[PDB]
């Protein structure tokens, strides 16, 4: 989808009047192949075969997972692909052959999946917005606060008496004067 | 018979951390008066209730309400 902005009709536009000007598309930093000699690496590329590499499996394996679940929770929902086969599984594994090949190496990278990975994504939330945000940089005492609801997980108490907590403060390394403090907000807090 | 007069003289103490903790769980979603005494009013008779079985006087050394009364009358 164009979304119609400007510095593309701007950078795009001149760029093809450059084009008209300096018939190569390639700036100061770039290393344009003829097709020919592409074409013959390329081929050369292609009778190499490489071979799939026993330790990303897992990893591969644990992509195709979460890539499944959400596809469920995301089968009426805005991004209506729906239901990722194992087919997409398959086609990843592809695409991490082909770039194997493209490092003319017969074991394929983790960084390799990984782009591919980055490829199936990057094909998704390409329709709108294209944005994401952040909160939980300042964590300066939610983060005590976090590892005490881990504590409650574990048993669930709002004691009087605090050494457990304490102690797992000081080995996160904050200091006892803010975990009082926070202590002190908390139970102002009525927690 | 179980008689009080404000035998032995014996004493009483309510503890007050369940008293913080009854207010704080009131004062959370409510906090309301009449709320508040009536649970206080309700884990105190559950713990007469208690000691009354615990003795058997009818109807014709120290004493305390633990948290664990106030929980369950809260709860």
């Amino acid at each position: 989808l164009d979304i119609p902005s400007r510095d593309d009709d701007e950078k795009l536009a001149e760029h093809v009047t450059y084009v008209h000007m300096h018939n190569k598309q390639p700036d100061l930093d770039f290393t344009p192949v003829e097709p020919s000699k592409m074409r013959e690496y390329i081929a050369y590329a292609k009778t190499k075969r490489p071979v799939m590499s026993e330790a990303v499996n897992d990893y591969v394996v644990q992509a195709y997972i979460r890539l499944r679940q959400d596809s469920k929770r995301e089968m009426d929902s805005k991004f209506s692909f729906g239901q990722a086969t194992p087919r997409t599984l398959l086609g990843i594994i592809r695409l991490s052959q082909a770039l194997a090949k493209l490092r003319l190496a017969d074991m394929v990278d983790i960084d390799d999946v990984e782009e591919a990975l980055r490829l199936v994504r990057v094909s998704k939330e390409s329709l709108y917005q294209e944005t994401n945000k952040s909160k939980e940089d300042e964590s300066p005492t939610t983060k005590i606060f976090t590892i005490i609801k881990k504590m409650l997980q574990e048993t669930g108490k709002n004691t009087l008496s605090y050494e457990n907590i304490v102690k797992t403060v000081r080995l996160r390394g904050f200091t006892m004067l803010q975990l009082s403090n926070c202590i002190q907000e908390y139970s102002y807090l009525n927690v | 018979t179980g008689n009080a007069i404000l035998v032995r003289k014996v004493r009483l103490r309510m503890s007050a951390d369940a008293i913080e903790i009854a207010s704080r769980k009131v004062a959370s979603v409510s906090g309301d008066a009449r709320r508040a005494l009536k649970v206080c009013k309700r884990a105190a008779e559950i713990a007469e209730k208690h000691y009354m079985a615990k003795h058997g006087y009818g109807y014709d050394g120290v004493q305390t309400v633990h948290i664990t009364h106030v929980m369950k009358a809260l709860n």
